[PDB]
């Protein structure tokens, strides 16, 4: 029993983690093979970081200018190329500890795990989502670029982010591996906002599963509801329209517990009517929507 | 401020 | 900027866990070095649990008597012994990915991550804390005993849980890496409850202090008060004793911040006697208490490892 | 209900 903010194990991507410089600017980049990925900002100056031509900053630099350090030894650059807001540096050695990997990009919802990196070496692990708002609320400060997010699912590690960029509300923007980033921003410091945050609301009705799975149904109720007037409610609080989609998504968990889908959509329109008075569900106040129905069946029943 | 998070 | 409930990075540590299989029990063994240390309960069937006698099931067992996995590779155990509720299985082959570390008991409201484990097979991580009443809040399934908890300290791995058993209420309960429980507990399956637990008040300050820096700043006010004062209220909400020591090891925030420590204190008085009045104190409707004044620190200033 | 042991049974 019992349900956390469950993060994967970091091994696997601490072994890829490098520190890039160029010039006195600094971050990290992610080893895996011949190449290091990292975000192309680092090719930028104290000064033009607000309209920088990256086409331009890049086919002035040499091989030499990038400085990448894994650890105690100094890896040879030996070719450089950019893709989208991303560098690719191709250096002379291949990673020992490349793991199996792969680059996936993900839509609003998903969440992942974030190894928080400064100097090429790490400093925490803690799990993310992606917000419908294309940002994520992270745990990042400068020097952190390069760090990235992922999911070890079975044996292959799916890498998703790279993050780049902090917002002036305090979230973060990043890249896929391919170097596109989530969401319109771009990579300089002109002013940028993100939209409303909104709720996930399919990943609050997943934790609302767990919550039952985990022998607490004090929030439940004799109702249900059509999709249509859920979302008429739900809308009203800022959360994310449900989908059919959404509904078949979480079918097992609702052939787990016995729960209709419809039937917990009523639970939460109650929830969001009167708060909690005073209880709290699974360890929480609020209504938890950084827990997909995937993540929910993974920790729930294995 | 939007900040590139690169370190200096 | 942000704040989150941050683990350490677990790299060190998923290197060391195998599985240990003594007939049809199962779990996960932490190898370091040459000596694989487990869950003693791994001796018992599924009868023996009830009221198993540990020295009496030890005895008939011999080295071969216990299957360890490191992978796809089979560890020969050429010894074996127990100490206090782990087993000591002693290799002939050293850990070749034994990193740096030490056994340290941790105190209650002490912080660590877990690493839960499944078949001698790492699957997630998340932080948690040692609770006044010495459970832990984890999540935890059948096989997952053998995982353990770690913290870094600089550059070595303090292992201070392994986990055996999970309670009625649904939380857990498990020793140090030397075999002693934490909490008034037992290893077998019989009816066990905790005592009751309460809110470790110098880790609610750090996490205040955290909002702060963050720019959650709603819930300071202009009052002050004292250790004796505050003490009194905060017995009367199940809240733990604050003393001299945390206030010293809050320092450190509370002269980055430009707050008071007792200062402070006057906050979190008036929001166990008044709420929250709706608001989110750092994404949270409740007053966080899994974060020690070191864990602020490390996250903020961006400590690596 | 009583304590579970959290090994696992092959």
């Amino acid at each position: 029993s019992g349900f956390r903010k469950m993060a994967f194990p970091s091994g696997k991507v601490e072994g890829c983690m490098v520190q890039v410089t160029c010039g006195t600017t600094t971050l990290n980049g992610l080893w895996l093979d011949d190449v290091v990925y990292c975000p192309r900002h680092v090719i930028c100056t104290s000064e033009d970081m607000l309209n920088p031509n990256y086409e331009d900053l890049l086919i002035r630099k040499s091989n030499h200018n990038f400085l990448v350090q894994a650890g105690n030894v100094q890896l040879r650059v030996i070719g450089h190329s950019m893709q989208n807001c991303v560098l690719k540096l191709k250096v002379d050695t291949a990673n020992p500890k490349t793991p199996k990997y792969k680059f996936v990009r993900i839509q609003p919802g998903q969440t992942f795990s974030v190894l928080a990196c400064y100097n090429g070496s790490p400093s925490g692990v803690y799990q993310c989502a992606m917000r419908p708002n294309f940002t994520i609320k992270g745990s990042f400060l400068n020097g952190s670029a390069g760090s990235v997010g992922f999911n070890i699912d079975y044996d292959c590690v799916s890498f998703c982010y790279m993050h780049h960029m902090e917002l002036p509300t305090g979230v973060h923007a990043g890249t896929d591996l391919e170097g596109n980033f989530y969401g319109p921003f771009v990579d300089r410091q002109t002013a940028q906002a993100a939209g409303t945050d909104t709720t996930i609301t399919v990943n609050v009705l997943a934790w609302l599963y767990a919550a039952v799975i985990n022998g607490d149904r004090w929030f439940l109720n004799r109702f249900t509801t059509t999709l249509n007037d859920f979302n008429l409610v739900a809308m009203k609080y800022n959360y994310e329209p449900l989908t059919q989609d959404h509904v078949d998504i979480l079918g097992p968990l609702s052939a787990q517990t016995g729960i209709a889908v419809l039937d917990m959509c009523a639970s939460l329109k109650e929830l969001l009517q009167n708060g909690m008075n005073g209880r709290t569900i699974l360890g929480s106040a609020l209504l938890e929507d950084e827990f997909t129905p995937f993540d929910v069946v993974r920790q729930c029943s294995g | 401020a939007v900040k590139l998070q690169n370190n200096e």
